[PDB]
RNA sequence: GAUAGCUGGUUGUCCAAGAUAGAAUCUUAGUUCAACUUUAAAUUUGCCCACAGAACCAAAUCCCCUUGUAAAUUUAACUGU
RNA sequence: AGAGUGUAGCUUAAAAGCACCCAACUUACACUUAGGAGAUUCAAUUGACGCUCUGA
């Protein structure tokens, strides 16, 4: 027995727990993490921030909603521009975005005093 | 003779009060939806267009060479369109916009003259931040 | 918008205390106060006080 | 892996031959069923046991009535292999305030309101 | 998603034929890569 | 489990094996226009617009005027004048209502004042507050006028 | 009367609830946390839930109103697995 | 010579978008910067004139 005992070590990693934390229809508050995962899964949509680990987190109190909108990234990403140019005429990427439909308003004009 | 709580419906009130919430998202997507009065400039063949859309997509003020008016009398046409748009936005109430062109488009002389004319007309392109708290 | 002519009109040809507003924002969220925050900082108790001043029961 | 066994839509689709074989009909269908457990809850998954407990069928060979609605329909289908279903057809009017002490279930679903103890 | 009716809404790999050497068929009605030197 | 698509999926009518014989986007403005046109569509699955959603004579005269203006050359194109009073007069006399209706719709005038039923203004209008003999404060569609300047009836 | 992750045993009647994903440990014949289970109490939602929602390189699964129900969260205990 | 078509090369809104070209980056094609060009053959769908099938 040599060269085939257990030289292929290293595979002893636990689960990273990276998925969806607030499914669609849930009343998420401002600041809660919506999901965490590697590689841009759900691109940022309306009222959805992005941290450093390519994660998402709600910014306003509302219900989470997912749609399929066209993808038009920033010209900075030369790789994205190249991939787009490599597509034919009638071609669309259609990525998965995330939205947060706001419920409450930003404020209300209340009566202070009668002068 | 006053209600316990006031209720305003003017969509422009919150937009001008610097309190209307913007689309903080759309970070990886271009252009960014965080604004109140985006100034989109379209350049086509034989004509030029400059729009001032809204977050919902409603055009408020704009100017085109096909207006059977300014067509009378191509950086000159761009400057004229910019001046007309600035005057219309001033007489209409708009005074702040956000222009997010492309690098090859921002490094152009036409866009430079357009921005110069817009600034001379009396319109700032910065849009103050949204007051929180 | 607001101006001094508005107040002049109100106090001259209206005869009634004019109203005043401030546009108040909704209060903070602050979820249910947990008994054992465990991983929360010392500022956890600061989010549920009224208000900072030294309050003492009976002595 | 033994997952939650589902049922397609082609199964629950009564055909003219099925209607001719039995007595039921599509137009003006029954409104209540006669649930009667004929199989134990043991040797079956836990969700089936929970469904049986919710339906109230602890004592087997006992009659039970439930609403004939999509929700209850699926709840029944979930354990169809453990319960007997039959329609509750009332020959006469529903049990009035006066017909509540003298009643009877009778097999083949026939709730009689004038339950007596004499021969015809 | 797979089960949802919106499956394959962002399949773009097949739209790009990512990767000329000696490729001169000449069998059927075809002409291989040509060269024209502009002296 | 695999379900069929209700409507036609995108990029399905151009998924031919002859991808090299297609146009292939060589720029970014064309792709932006295509994306805008696609977003401006109903779509059968989802979209961002779900939760947050006599003439011949005039044409001949315009062509003649354009030809005359072009032949007048001006030489200052290589940086010109281009007045504004004539343009303003034309806008107020020609397509003034075209933009006035858009402004009213953006401000919510027809849906709030008339409770719907939009229309187009036929005859123009001009109003300006008089801050004495001069200067005069104009009241344009959406101008910011102070209550002090509005202390008297305008002209 | 040493210690000892170890062998052995640990006294009358009856009722009820009562089977565990894993991690660390000079550690896998032992210990802790977590999880299961028990007692008294304050709260309201616990499970199958229906349209829909949930990825480029097959049985399925998550949220899920009406609907069957009466179960669930927490507080204070502590042995047992 | 019987019949058909009739906004520039393409699109039905009948005066627009694509499409095209010279000058610069380009060894070269291109994305770009600055410039150029254009149609309704006429009568208050109606009849005649560029073009299409019939030893013509
Ligand atoms: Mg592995
Ligand atoms: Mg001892
Ligand atoms: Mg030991
Ligand atoms: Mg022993
Ligand atoms: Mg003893
Ligand atoms: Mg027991
Ligand atoms: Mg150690």
């Amino acid at each position: 027995k040599s060269g085939g005992s257990s030289k292929n070590l290293g595979g002893k990693s636990s689960g990273r727990r990276q998925g969806i934390k607030k499914m669609e229809g849930h009343y998420v508050h401002a600041g809660n993490i919506i999901a965490t995962q590697r590689h841009f899964r759900w691109h940022p949509g309306a009222h959805v921030g992005v941290g450093k680990n390519k994660c998402l987190y709600a910014l306003e109190e509302g219900i989470v909603r997912y749609t399929k909108e066209v993808y038009v990234p920033h010209p900075r990403n030369t790789e994205a521009v190249d991939l787009i140019t490599r597509l034919p005429k009638g071609a669309v990427l259609y990525k998965t975005f995330v939205h947060v439909v706001p419920a409450k308003p930003e404020g209300t004009f209340k009566l202070v005093a009668m002068l | 003779a006053v209600a316990p709580e006031f209720t305003n419906r003017n969509p422009r009130n919150l937009e001008l009060l610097s309190v209307a919430r913007k689309e903080r998202g759309w970070r990886t997507v271009f252009p960014s939806r965080e604004f109140w009065h985006r100034l989109r400039v379209i350049r086509t063949q034989h004509h030029v267009e400059a729009l001032v859309e809204h977050q919902n997509g409603k055009v408020v003020v704009s100017a085109s060479t096909r207006e059977w008016a300014i067509k009378k009398h191509n950086v000159v046409a761009c400057e004229s369109i910019g001046r007309v748009l600035a005057q219309r936005c001033l007489e209409a109430g708009i005074n702040f916009m956000v222009y997010q062109p492309t690098p090859w488009e921002a490094a152009s002389d036409s866009m430079k003259r357009l921005q110069s004319a817009m600034t001379e007309g009396g319109v700032v392109l910065r849009e103050p931040q949204r007051i929180y708290e | 918008r607001w101006d001094d002519s508005v107040t002049y009109i109100f106090h001259q040809l209206l005869d009634m205390r004019e109203p005043v507003f401030e546009f108040v924002r909704p209060p903070p969220y602050h979820p249910k106060q947990k008994r054992f925050p465990h991983r929360q900082p010392l500022r956890y108790l600061d989010r549920y006080r009224d208000s900072h001043e030294p309050t003492y029961g009976i002595y | 892996k033994f997952t939650r066994s589902r049922i397609p839509e082609k199964v629950f689709q009564a055909s003219p031959e099925d209607h001719e074989k039995y007595g039921g009909d599509p137009q003006n269908p029954h409104k209540l069923h006669i649930v009667t457990r004929i199989k134990s809850t043991r040797r079956r998954p836990y969700w089936e046991k929970d469904i049986i407990k919710m339906l109230g069928l602890e004592k087997a060979h006992t009659p039970q009535v439930h609403k004939n609605i999509p929700s209850v329909n699926a709840k029944l289908k979930v354990v169809k292999h453990l319960i007997r279903i039959k329609p509750l057809k009332l020959p006469q009017g529903l049990p009035a305030e006066e017909n509540m002490s003298n009643t009877c279930l009778k097999s083949t679903g026939e709730l009689v309101v004038q339950w007596h103890l004499k021969p015809v | 998603y797979k089960t949802k009716p919106t499956h394959g809404i962002g399949k773009y790999k097949h739209l790009i034929k990512a990767e000329v050497r000696a490729i001169n068929l000449g069998t059927d009605y075809e002409y291989g890569v040509l060269n024209i030197h502009l002296t | 489990r695999r379900t069929p698509p209700l409507g036609p999926m995108p990029n399905s009518d151009i998924d031919l094996s002859n991808l090299e014989r297609l146009e292939k986007y060589r720029s970014f403005d064309r792709y932006r226009r295509r994306a805008e046109q696609e977003a401006q569509a109903p779509h059968w699955w989802r979209t961002y617009r779900e939760y947050f959603g006599r003439t011949q004579q005039l044409l001949e005269r315009k062509q003649a005027i354009q030809e005359l203006r072009a032949n007048v050359e001006e030489r200052a194109a290589r940086t010109a004048s281009v007045p504004l009073d004539a343009v303003r007069a034309e806008w107020e006399r020609t397509c003034g209502p075209y933009h006035k209706q858009r402004l009213a719709e953006y401000y919510g005038l027809y849906r709030d004042l008339f409770h719907g039923a939009t229309f187009v203004p036929r005859v123009p209008l001009h109003v300006a507050y008089a801050v004495g003999e001069d200067d005069l404060m104009p009241v344009y569609c959406g101008n910011e006028v102070t209550p002090t300047e509005a202390a008297q009836a305008p002209e």
